[PDB]
């Protein structure tokens, strides 16, 4: 409920940029875990394992160092510090000033 | 499901419909103020799972609670005027009610 | 270092502009993205590289302070580098240039390796006892149709001929197999025939894997042996390597190896427990798997040879492919998946297909190995693509409809209506409808609509389950209400309306459960509830009950 | 001047030439009035007549031999209404002039 | 067209005619706006304009 | 009701004890039937 996926009206739901990076991360996680199953050769593990630390970095803190991941709107999707930090995250706005 | 425009919403009485016409949608010309529906829509309420002592209520006096609930377009609060005109666009597939 | 004393310049001014960020630059850098990452590290400690001549009247110092000096290393280093350690795709794609991309006709020498890599583990799958006494008992198990006849292999090298080989095999195996020095020759021979086989896939793996397993049994119980007194009892590993390692079965090299009487050996009482029943173990286990230990060792040990040749192998099969992998993988770009996802899926199409490879039809490996991978590749695209999972043959329906939508749009005159794409497909028009409903994707949450606030969009979302704070406060009132007009009768009747329902109690009972509470039929009950119900109809106990009705 | 900023475009010397011959502002499907109670916005097609000349590729200079004509649609360019505004979705808009 | 139609439909020069009066559409259409893409913002610029 | 926050490094135990079950795939609803 946090990073919902609302239903908006017409069939045209909203979410949060949060499950599309959750989305990135575990898709990684699983094809890691099948490439090991596999036994696969270690430079298409190692491209995997350095793709799945890209996406847990852009979960945690998207656009800190590699050029964040742009959403489908060609947009740097938020991430948990952006919920948090900034001028726009938690901390300033609904936590200090409210309707 | 579909929403339905009809005349007949439920939890209203008949004196807050004389404007409506049958079809649902407010006669051209009635003077409605805030609060009057100016046209009477519902939707589907499926299912309520209503409460414990409700549940005693509705025995006692045989209601029943309706499949609809109603999200009908009511003046907003403050407003007073003259309905002046009313289209109704309506949908290729569907088929045109009265007022249409 | 110009770029050090670029950074007291940007201090002793107290800003940096692009142009003295682009002065005291390395006049090396030609990846734009190193220009980026340094700019923010200045940035990070102060001094902020706005474009142009600001901060003239601003006199606003965030910029403190153990950041500064790490930053100013950081800035420092970046100079004795050259990058980047911050593509993932450029890393990678240096990562398969290492290889030279040069295996023209090697690729069919290494495929007869991998070949004749695999077939080693053949031969030591022949010498595996318990493995053949599998393939045998479910020869007699399918052919008794104890599963699909097709259960052994998938395909061979005629079903009474399939099922008669397999009794001369029976033949050979009980000469090969009751002859306990004549087991020699009968054996071998029996395997040499044997080889000529095609198992099923989960078969020979299970089968293998359970040769694993019976020989791990054995390294277990060489554990047992190892840790237990060597690592454990202090043991001498010279000791272990002379005593217990030959023999393995006899009492001579551990109950011989207490009575050795040296310092290391009577020392051997405490642990000589799990020796003492390992061996017990292991002694019976040369005739559990169907032979003497370092026998089905050493041949489990020339099947882990055989299979480290195969793999060490597909390996530069792999990666000689995966060079056509990533371009092969470059034409579905924009479709959903960033591209290292592509080429990920793409490289594990290319493992499938290595692993299902054949020289014996004289055509070029590209060829099928991009259909393979192509296949991968989109159906990548296809599973996780968007963040509500629509399945593939719907995804076909939605391409169907782009492209007879932008035609129709260039050859109707103005566009497309539903209705017109309801004739212009053989479709049903709310097939339609819905196709169109379920292919868009989701709105971002956070996509601002461009106010005075920069308010997103998912701060004007209301909540529609939530109870309005009157509807709550009324069924409070409703709960004092029901409560007061059952206070006014009957016991009876009172506590057959609450249990009747559920009301200011758990779980609403049927009548029968009632009338177990009072000793009556449900009957009783009905009367009662029929009775309480009627009293409460009536106004005096009812008006504001009824007016909780409003309407 | 924005077709001949682009026209004739030639093949990569690929003895194909596709020539601009001219354009024309079709008619508008809905006025203002109904284009503003449908909440479309008020245009015009434009029809642009091109035109394909090939050469094969002997000589001299790209003999134009089989070339063709027709009428091709690209776009519809929103119109100002008699008073300067737009109709961009039933809306009356204003395209404000920038100071460059 | 699409280029074309996400001009006029959505950029800052494109304003919904304010039309509370006579005066107040004869000057908004006769406006000379110095923003909008081409244009310097309103950070960048800045008493310069 | 309660006193100082305490703010800390987390184990993957104290993780595990978080949670309410792994989440292993990555699909969100049913895209028809919207459960
Ligand atoms: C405010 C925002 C920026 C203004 C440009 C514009 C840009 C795209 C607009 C949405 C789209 O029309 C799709 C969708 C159509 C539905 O039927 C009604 C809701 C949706 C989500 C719209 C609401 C809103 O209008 C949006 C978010
Ligand atoms: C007021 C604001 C305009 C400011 C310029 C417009 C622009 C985007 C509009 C919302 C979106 O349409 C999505 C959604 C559609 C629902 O159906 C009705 C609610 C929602 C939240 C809309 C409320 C309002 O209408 C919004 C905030």
């Amino acid at each position: 409920d946090l990073r919902p996926l609302v239903p908006l009206d017409g069939g045209r739901f909203a979410t949060s940029d949060l499950n599309d990076l959750y989305r990135r991360v575990i898709n990684r996680n699983n094809r890691l875990k099948r490439l090991l199953d596999l036994a696969a050769p270690d430079i298409i593990v190692r491209n995997e394992k350095r793709m799945l630390q890209e996406a847990v970095d852009a979960l945690l803190d998207n656009g800190r160092r590699g050029r964040a991941i742009t959403g489908s709107n060609k947009r740097p999707l938020k991430s948990l510090a952006d919920m948090i930090k900034g001028k726009q995250g938690r901390f300033r706005q609904n936590l200090l000033g409210k309707r | 499901g579909p929403e339905e425009i009809t005349a007949d919403i439920p939890n209203v009485g008949e004196a807050a419909l004389s404007k409506l016409d049958e079809s649902g949608i407010v006669y051209i010309g009635a003077e409605v103020t805030g609060g009057d529906i100016l046209v009477g829509k519902v939707t589907p309420k499926g299912e309520t799972q209503l409460t414990p002592e409700e549940k005693l209520l509705r025995a006692i006096f045989g209601e029943k609670a309706s499949d609809v609930k109603d999200s009908s377009l009511r003046v907003p609060n403050g407003v007073s005027g003259t309905v002046i005109d009313v289209q109704v666009f309506t949908r290729d597939g569907v088929e045109k009610d009265k007022r249409a | 270092s110009q770029l050090k004393l670029l950074v007291t310049r940007g201090k002793e001014q107290g800003y940096l502009t692009y142009a003295e960020v682009n002065d005291h630059l390395p006049e090396d850098i030609v990846d734009s993205d190193q220009i980026e990452d340094i700019i923010q590290m200045i940035n990070d400690m102060g001094i902020q590289v706005m474009e142009e001549a600001p901060d003239a009247d601003d006199l606003m110092n965030t910029a403190d302070e153990d950041a500064a000096e790490a930053a100013a290393q950081v800035l420092s280093s970046v100079e004795s580098e050259i990058g980047r350690t911050t593509d993932p795709v450029r890393m990678y794609m240096r990562e398969m240039g290492t290889v030279e991309l040069l295996t023209r006709e090697g690729e069919i020498d290494i495929a007869k390796r991998i070949e004749d890599g695999i077939n080693q583990v053949q031969c030591s799958v022949a010498e595996y006892p318990e493995a053949i006494t599998y393939l045998l008992e479910q020869y007699d198990r399918v052919e008794a149709e104890e599963a699909r006849l097709s259960d052994l292999i998938t395909g061979f090298v005629d079903p009474e001929l399939a099922r008669e080989k397999f009794a001369e095999l029976r033949a050979q195996y009980v000469v090969t197999r009751d002859t306990i020095a004549t087991a020699q020759e009968e054996i071998l021979k029996l395997s040499e025939v044997f080889k000529q086989f095609r198992l099923v896939p989960k078969q020979f793996d299970y089968l293998v894997n359970s040769m694993r397993v019976m020989m791990d049994r054995v390294r277990t119980q060489e554990r047992l042996i190892m840790k237990l007194c060597v690592e454990q009892c202090k043991m001498p590993k010279k000791n272990f390597i002379t005593l217990f390692t030959g023999n393995e079965t006899s009492d001579t090299w551990f109950n011989a190896a207490i009575a050795m009487n040296k310092p290391w050996s009577e020392k051997l009482h405490d642990v000589s427990e799990e020796v003492h029943r390992a061996l017990q173990k292991l002694q019976q286990i040369e005739e559990e798997t169907g032979l003497t230990i370092e026998q089905v060792k050493d041949i489990n040990r020339r099947m882990s040879i055989g299979e480290a040749k195969a793999r060490r192998a597909k390996k530069e099969m792999v990666e000689a492919n995966l060079r056509l992998v990533i371009s092969i993988a470059k034409k579905y770009t924009n479709r959903g998946l960033q591209f290292l996802d592509l080429i990920q899926e793409g490289n594990i199409g290319l493992m499938k297909a290595v692993d299902k490879f054949e020289y014996r039809r004289g055509y070029k490996f590209s060829t099928y190995a991009t259909w393979w991978i192509r296949q991968a590749i989109t159906r990548s695209i296809a599973d996780q693509a968007r963040t509500i999972r629509i399945p593939v043959h719907m995804i076909e329906t939605i391409n169907k409809l782009n492209r007879i939508s932008r035609q129709m749009l260039q050859e109707m005159g103005r566009e497309p209506t539903p209705e017109e794409l309801a004739e212009r497909m053989l479709m049903p028009e709310d097939k339609i409808r819905k196709v169109l409903k379920i292919a868009k994707e989701p709105i971002s949450m956070e996509t601002p609509i461009g106010d005075d606030e920069d308010s997103h969009l998912g701060d004007f979302i209301e909540d529609t389950t939530l109870e309005l704070p009157l509807d709550s406060a009324t069924t409070e009132s409703l709960r004092a209400a029901t409560h007061d007009v059952l206070a006014g009768l009957t016991a009876r009747e009172a506590k057959v309306l609450r249990m009747r329902f559920g009301i200011d109690m758990n779980t609403d009972y049927t009548l029968e459960e009632v009338g177990k509470q009072f000793d009556v039929t449900r009957e009783r009950i009905r009367q009662i509830e029929a009775k309480a119900l009627r009293k409460l109809r009536h106004p005096s106990r009812s008006e504001v009950l009824r007016s909780f009705l409003d309407d | 001047a924005a077709f001949r900023s682009v026209f004739p475009i030639q093949s990569y010397s690929g003895n194909s030439e596709l020539q601009y011959v001219s354009y024309r502002l079709g008619e508008p499907v809905f006025d203002v009035q109904e284009c503003q109670i449908r909440g479309v916005t008020y245009s015009a097609p434009l029809r642009v007549k091109l035109r394909l000349v090939i050469y094969e590729r002997e000589a001299p200079e790209g003999t134009v031999k089989d070339i063709k004509e027709q009428e091709v649609y690209m776009g519809e360019i929103p119109l100002m209404t008699d008073n300067g505004t737009f109709v961009i979705n039933g809306t009356e808009r204003v395209i404000v002039s920038q100071l460059h | 067209s699409a280029a074309v139609k996400e001009f006029f439909g959505s950029s800052q020069l494109s304003q919904f005619m304010d039309q509370n009066n006579p005066l107040s559409e004869i000057t908004h259409k006769r406006r000379i706006s110095a923003l909008g893409p081409g244009g310097l913002t309103r950070e960048r610029a800045g008493f310069e304009v | 009701e309660f006193d100082a926050i305490k703010i800390a490094l987390a184990s993957p135990d104290m993780i595990r004890s978080w949670s309410f079950g792994e989440v292993k795939k990555p699909e969100t609803i049913n895209y028809r039937t919207f459960k």
